[PDB]
């Protein structure tokens, strides 16, 4: 096509997601990992996560408020891979760093699975 | 604004 | 923080996005523009315009299914604008640029009305 | 991945 296109677009949108996330404007979902509860939007959940995807494309749990991860999953690793995909900004640590991998290999997370490999590798 |  | 970040997540979450809303996955609004009807996800709505931002910020109006348009609002420079909200692609031509600065004044998405004014000057 |  002849389109022009503004390049801090995408960043903006993400940047507006997340200001809804804070202020719990519009999240249609919580998200439970063990005792912790985590209020997202699902289409945000769906367009980061292969395991969200495909929950929420499934035509009986499309509709369900409440989601129950696998109880393995740690709560902190959630967090931080909730903050990513509102942001683009994963906090890997050499204390979280295990949590963290394992959390983006549940939920499908290539490119986290790939950092977190390659960090992993160097140390 | 740019030229994709 | 001593965060790291991935360049193209935003870029890949608008992308997502856009895919659900072509197979009208999980949309929860209708936007009427004269005879025409516009599916789409409040939450992007309310990330690209200020108009949708209020709208939807109401504790009445947020619970709407279907949202009416003023009656001066072009449907096809609304269906560029909805296509540029999912993805920071602006399909601006000599003989929708009028219709098209209209629609953005009225829906208050500033970095579009900016481009508008711009290649209305340079002409 | 880069540090911003
Ligand atoms: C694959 N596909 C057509 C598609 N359409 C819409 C959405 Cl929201 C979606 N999201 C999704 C699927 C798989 C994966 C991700 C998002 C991230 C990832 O690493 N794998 N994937
Ligand atoms: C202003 N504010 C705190 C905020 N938080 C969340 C959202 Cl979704 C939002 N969106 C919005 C508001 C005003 C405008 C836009 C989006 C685009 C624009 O040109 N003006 N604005
Ligand atoms: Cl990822
Ligand atoms: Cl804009």
């Amino acid at each position: 096509d002849s389109c022009i296109q503004f390049t801090r677009h995408a960043s903006d949108v993400l940047l507006n997601l997340n200001r809804l996330r804070s202020r719990d404007i519009l999240t249609d979902v919580v998200i439970v990992v063990s005792r912790e509860q985590f209020r997202a939007h699902k289409t945000v959940l769906m367009a980061c996560s292969g395991l969200f995807y495909s929950i929420f494309t499934d035509q009986l749990k499309c509709n369900l408020s409440v989601i129950n991860l696998d109880p393995e999953i740690n709560p902190e690793g959630f967090c931080i891979l909730l903050d990513f995909m509102y942001t683009s900004r994963l906090n890997l640590r050499e204390g979280n760093i295990m949590a963290v991998m394992a959390t983006a290999m549940y939920l499908q997370m290539e490119h986290v699975v790939d950092t977190c490999r390659k960090f992993i590798k160097a140390s | 604004w740019v030229i994709p």
